[PDB]
């Protein structure tokens, strides 16, 4: 089975250096590009670093640029993040994320368990989820919205919107990998639709396991920006 | 550059696929390809054993040179539909049994096995796909020939034979009769070896003949031909 | 002599069939399509060239989505191509490099290939591990595999040098139906649009319409003087075209059980490697040993166009399901998309 | 008072050379250029069939094209008896001339060693005759040609003779003899001794192999090899011998001005002799092969 | 040899089922194919090329 | 190689630079170096580059 297990997270003093590791099992590691995404105690997902298959392209977010290094060792199936000059803002739970790219592929389809890092003591697209929380009752249909700074529709015809579900105490799960494209192992109840800058996720015949925080992400250009997060209750 | 992030990642994947294809092609170009043909079962299996249900591939290495041998026995279909798949083979190893001149096909009684072997050789050698490829001919079971020629005359298969019934002239006559079927003598050579069930030098003979074929192809590439 | 009586019975039955066919031929296709406006000059142009195969290409098959291609070469490689951007989506190493046929499933989840190994290999394209794997190996033929075509993800039809065809259930690996009746090697298959019938052409210069569900031969068609290398259904399923070594393409009608039209030229003396129709069925595209492709007006039998641009034998053709493009593959190791 | 020493005017020899050198230079130019551009057009198109021999032959064609590019300017200088260009032009032409000469010779050496590896070490050549090594060795050879062309560029300059101009090398005073000796010997040892030695060794090996179990085609190839060596020797020895004599024309000649003018005429004639090898090369290394002619015919037919 | 008679029989019944087939005149099959080609003429990009704005391979 | 004019002998005494118009540094082609001179009457003159007064006055002559 596909498995990503992460290690190296612990309490650290400011200005120190820590190295995070992500062992990979059950898949061809070399083929997949790898991303590191972090969630702070505020619980908003933020993309940190990307290393491509073959190590050709490496991207970093502006906040961590120059202090964080991402490397992969393909023979041992391990992804590494080297962090230097650690700051209080850095404290977060870090996630190893699998992502493959070709015509018709499904990137961001598997996420690691995550590890906790504790530190003692203008052109980017902004993604706007207006509603923070929605009280729901099982059996009804629920619509979640995601407005975007700029149109996500490229000249190809693709709209680069991704929907994720994070259940309490679990890592995020991909639901819709491009606007209206449903992921594998995901019930047909979830549907996605939109145009240009306006987006919507529709859940029909809601069930108990759907309770969690729903995030919306753009993959049009780097850096990758997540939404604020919409919570479902009851 | 008017490409999405995922389009650029897709192009990067395509480029890595290209590098893998080029590496595989470079490895492929440096190996010898041998097509193993024989009328019925002459010495073919014994040859394979010494050098070590569709096409059977055999791999081996001799003196830093890599050989791939393809056996198309047990493919009882129209040959003219798949023979062009071996257009670029380095050489054709043809096995013919010397002791099988008096014997008969046992499927059709009138035809001798040696005449069937000669018909197959004539079809293969003068085939349009194999105009410029060379043939290594192995005349197998020579010792079993030695016991049979001194009682059974060779005239049973070759009535026009007018030599002595001893093995030197008989074997020379058979070799000459096979080589006389080559109707393209200015483009392809025929290398003939007399072997047995217990010989160690067959791989050496194949290595030397393949070295000559490679040298001839290099002469054609360098412009000395 | 019972054998003599059976032979004479067969001869008189064949005479009766020929007499009925002659009685059904009150007119020809040429005297009905006489008043049709001719197509004109078809001038298609190369829009894409697909490079990366390092040996002779033997087979290609379009995907149902009309973007994706699979092609098979004697490199021992299957390549899945994005035709719009020319990207290589997949490169599949083969266990045997002597491939002669390839097929792409209508769902897009599977690819099939095979050849001189006597085996049809079914490859899973969409796995959790992220690589293409061997889904199944279908064994049971004793001669080379010449053509394979999917009915769905679980059923596939193959033809062989056994002189037989076989319908397989992929899940169990077992041969579900065997189609016998040809006397020479079967070289090509084409499925009806409704997928309930086969046409197969063989080296005995005959084509046979088969019923998939019953496993028995519905009809037999003759008229070529040599081996039939290629066969294709008309878009409505009521006719099929065959291509042969004698340099002629022929149109056969299922309901009339006859031959309707012949496509030949005095300057064409080479065999035909492949045939295909356009969406409307008006154009018949055939690849030749003259290193090129001809476009025939299927109702006039006139030559409407030529596709030149291959330095070797045009081995394989395809038209997309929506009819935008043609793909040609040849022994010069190149694929070309034409509009 | 100066009525004791007077220079002799080589106006007769210049006038004679203006009438003999250009009419041969034009034919050399047209033949060499057409041959070499044809070779380049043929070699560039077959991308797949590219091997190390194709790289070396392409670079040989480029070297010949550079050297034939210097020719029109020299033709003009001979015709008009004056230099109508700048000092930078003299330096660039000298650099181009010596670069073409030395790169031509070195790429002939590379082609010969390629042939030796392909024929005598055919099995070993499978792992060695790769396009990457061809490109690298081409880079080193071009670097060596540029490095050997440095003195021409550094010293050459234009200066004024009494209603006309001259491009000349103008080596430093009191040291003409030593630098002329250096340049003549670099030309001699890298033009004759090394190329001839390589040809003798490599073609001895090749002919030794071709003559075991001989055929008609192998005999024809041996004949062609002998032709190649003879053409190289007879086309390049005259020029080098005349240059080496011209370096020491003071001591060798008992008299001067009646004989070194004869030497000058010899220098101009062997210049053309050595110049024509740029015309001979496409025939020797490209036209004789069957694949090259066949692909050329395909070029005509396409 | 009974195998020859068995093969001859199998051929006889095969021709028997092939003989009892309802056939239509060619003048109607040709009309049907001609009508099909006329009905779908405008849907054929290879026969009536589409403007470059609608060509995915432009 | 263009067979440039060059001297075969040199003057034994210093050349009076006053009886001059122009100067030339001899090309490298000839065996031995020299410096061509042109006098008032126009018959050519030369001596060694390292001669008595050739370098003393050669600057004094200009193409003007
Ligand atoms: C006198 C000066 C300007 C000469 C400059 C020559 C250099 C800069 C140029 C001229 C000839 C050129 C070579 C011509 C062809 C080949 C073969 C090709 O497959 C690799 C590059 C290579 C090797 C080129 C590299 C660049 C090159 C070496």
């Amino acid at each position: 089975d596909v498995q990503l297990v992460e290690s190296g997270g612990g309490l650290v003093q400011p200005g120190g250096s820590r190295k995070l590791s992500c062992s990979a099992s059950g898949f061809a590691f070399s083929s997949f590009g790898m991303h590191w995404v972090r969630q702070a105690p505020e619980k908003g997902l933020e993309w940190v670093a990307y290393i491509s298959s073959g190590s050709g392209t490496i991207y970093y977010a502006d906040t961590v640029k120059g202090r964080f290094t991402i490397s992969r060792d393909d023979p041992k199936n391990t992804l590494f993040l080297q962090m230097t000059s650690l700051r209080s803002e850095d404290t977060a739970m870090y996630y190893c994320v699998r992502s493959i790219y070709y015509y018709g592929s499904s990137p961001f389809d598997f996420w690691g368990q995550g590890t906790t890092l504790t530190v003692s003591s203008g052109s980017d697209i902004v993604m706007t989820q207006a509603t923070s929380s929605v009280p729901v009752t099982p059996g009804e249909s629920v619509s979640i919205s995601c407005r975007s700074s700029k149109s996500l529709l490229h000249s190809n015809g693709n709209t680069y919107l991704y929907w994720f579900l994070q259940r309490p105490g679990q890592s995020p799960q991909l639901l819709i990998y491009r606007m209206s494209n449903l992921a594998s192992g995901v019930p047909d109840r979830f549907s996605g639709s939109g145009s240009g800058t306006a987006f919507t996720l529709t859940i029909s015949r809601l069930e108990a396991e759907d309770v969690g925080v729903y995030y919306c992400m753009q993959h049009l250009e780097y850096p990758l920006t997540f939404g604020a997060g919409t919570k479902l209750e009851l | 550059c008017t490409l999405s992030a995922e389009d650029k990642a897709a192009v990067e994947r395509s480029k890595m696929i290209d590098r893998n294809l080029r590496e595989d092609g470079e490895k492929a170009a440096r190996e010898v390809k041998l097509l193993l043909l024989g009328a019925g079962e002459s010495g073919k299996n014994t040859i394979v054993k010494q050098m070590k249900t569709g096409i059977v591939e055999t791999h081996f290495t001799f003196k830093d040179l890599h050989f791939k041998m393809f056996d198309v026995g047990a493919q009882r279909s129209e040959r003219k539909k798949w023979i062009h798949c071996f257009e670029g083979v380095t050489a054709i190893i043809f096995c013919v049994a010397l002791s099988d001149y008096d014997l008969v096909l046992a499927e059709d009684e009138e035809m001798n096995r040696m005449h069937a072997s000669m018909k197959l050789f004539d079809s293969i050698c003068n085939n349009k796909w194999f105009t410029d490829t060379s043939i290594i001919l192995f005349l197998n079971k020579k010792d079993l020939f030695e016991e049979k020629i001194k009682k059974s005359p060779l005239t049973i298969c070759y009535p026009e034979y007018a030599g002595s019934n001893t093995y030197e002239e008989a074997a020379a006559y058979i070799q000459c009769q096979f080589e006389d079927l080559n109707k393209r003598k200015d483009t392809k050579e025929i290398y003939t070896h007399f072997t047995c069930s217990t010989d160690t030098k067959n791989v050496q003979f194949v290595f030397d003949a393949v070295t000559d074929v490679i040298i001839k192809n290099n002469l054609k590439d360098c412009g000395l031909f | 002599s019972e054998l003599d009586q059976l032979r004479q019975e067969a001869e008189q039955l064949k005479n009766q069939i020929r007499d009925a066919r002659k009685a059904c031929a009150d007119a020809t296709l040429s005297q009905i399509t006489n008043n049709i406006d001719p197509v004109g000059r078809i001038q298609m142009r190369t829009r894409r060239t697909l490079r990366g195969h390092l040996a002779k290409i033997y087979a290609m098959h379009w995907g149902t989505d009309s973007r994706l291609l699979v092609s098979a070469s004697q490199d021992g490689k299957l390549i899945i191509w994005d035709s719009y951007t020319t990207n290589k989506v997949h490169a599949i190493p083969l266990r045997s490099s002597w491939v002669m046929t390839c097929a792409y499933a209508p769902s897009g989840n599977y690819v099939a290939c095979g050849g001189l190994d006597n085996i049809c290999s079914i490859y899973n394209l969409k796995t959790r591990e992220g690589n293409v794997r061997v889904s199944r190996e279908l064994a049971g033929h004793t001669g080379y595999l010449s053509c394979c075509r999917f009915l769905d993800d679980n059923q596939i039809v193959t033809s062989s040098g056994d002189t037989t065809c076989a319908l397989w259930d992929i899940e169990t690996g077992q041969q579900t139906t065997t189609f016998t009746g040809h006397t020479g090697d079967v070289m090509s298959l084409s499925l009806a649009p409704d997928t309930r019938l086969f046409v197969s052409g063989a080296c005995d210069a005959s084509a046979k319409l088969w019923d998939v569900r019953e496993g028995m031969c519905r009809q037999t068609f003759t008229g070529h003087e040599s081996d039939i290398n290629a066969i294709c259904f008309f878009p409505n399923g009521n006719a099929f075209a065959t291509g042969s070594d004698d340099a002629t393409c022929r149109l056969f009608d299922l309901r009339a059980d006859q031959e309707l039209m012949t496509y030949s030229h005095d300057n064409i003396i080479c065999g035909i490697t492949s045939v295909s129709f356009s969406k409307s069925g008006r154009l018949l595209l055939a690849g030749y040993d003259d290193f090129n492709c001809n476009v025939w007006d299927a109702l006039k039998a006139d030559r409407a166009g030529v596709l030149a641009g291959h330095d070797n034998r045009v081995s394989c053709l395809g038209v997309t399901d929506d009819g935008m493009a043609v793909a040609t593959g040849s022994w010069d190791s190149f694929l070309k998309i034409w509009n | 008072d100066y009525g004791d020493a007077t220079p002799c005017q080589k106006v007769n020899e210049r006038a004679f050379g203006a009438q003999l050198l250009p009419p041969l230079y034009s034919l050399v130019f047209v033949i060499g250029l057409v041959g070499n551009i044809l070779v380049v057009l043929v070699l560039v198109q077959y991308k797949r069939l590219k091997n190390m021999t194709s790289i070396y032959l392409l670079n040989l064609a480029i070297s010949d094209l550079l050297f034939l590019f210097t020719l029109p300017f020299w033709i003009d200088y001979k015709l008009k008896d004056d230099w109508v260009f700048g000092d930078a032009m003299c330096k660039i032409l000298s650099g181009f001339y010596y670069t073409g000469l030395y790169s031509e010779i070195f790429f002939i050496i590379l082609l010969t060693i390629d042939r030796y590896l392909a024929i005598v070490h055919a099995v070993f050549a499978l792992r060695a005759r790769t396009v990457t090594f061809g490109v690298i060795t081409s880079i080193i050879i071009w670097a060596l040609a540029i490095l050997a062309s440095m003195p021409g560029l550094y010293f050459s300059k234009t200066q004024w003779e009494f209603t006309h101009h001259t491009c000349s090398l103008h080596f430093p005073h009191e040291s003409l003899r030593e630098w002329k000796l250096f340049q003549a010997l670099k030309l001699n040892l890298f033009g004759l001794v090394l190329p001839l030695l390589v040809m003798i060794i490599c073609y001895t090996g090749i002919i030794k192999i071709l003559l075991r179990r001989p055929n008609e085609k192998k005999s024809k190839a041996v004949r062609l090899i002998f032709v190649i060596m003879i053409i190289f020797f007879l086309f390049w020895t005259p020029y080098n011998l005349t240059i080496l004599i011209s370096v020491f024309q003071d001591f060798l000649f008992t008299h001067e001005c009646e004989q070194s003018r004869h030497l000058d005429l010899a220098v101009q004639v062997t210049e053309v002799i050595a110049y024509t090898h740029c015309c001979v090369n496409p025939v020797i290394y490209a036209f004789v092969g069957e694949r090259f002619r066949k692909y050329l015919r395909q070029l005509f037919h396409r | 040899n009974t195998a020859s008679i068995a093969q001859a029989r199998k051929l006889v019944e095969q021709l028997k089922m092939e003989a009892n087939i309802d056939r239509i005149k060619v003048s109607k099959a040709a009309a049907d194919l001609m009508a099909y080609c006329e009905a779908h003429a405008k849907e054929d990009p290879l026969l009536t090329p589409v403007p470059a704005s609608e060509n995915p391979f432009r | 190689h263009f067979a440039a004019d060059c001297c075969t002998s040199y003057i034994s005494q210093s050349i009076p630079c006053s009886l001059m118009k122009s100067y030339f540094e001899t090309s490298s082609e000839c065996s031995k170096p020299g410096v061509i001179f042109l006098t008032k009457k126009g018959r050519q003159v030369c001596a060694k580059p390292s001669g008595p007064g050739v370098q003393d006055c050669m600057k004094k002559l200009k193409p003007y």
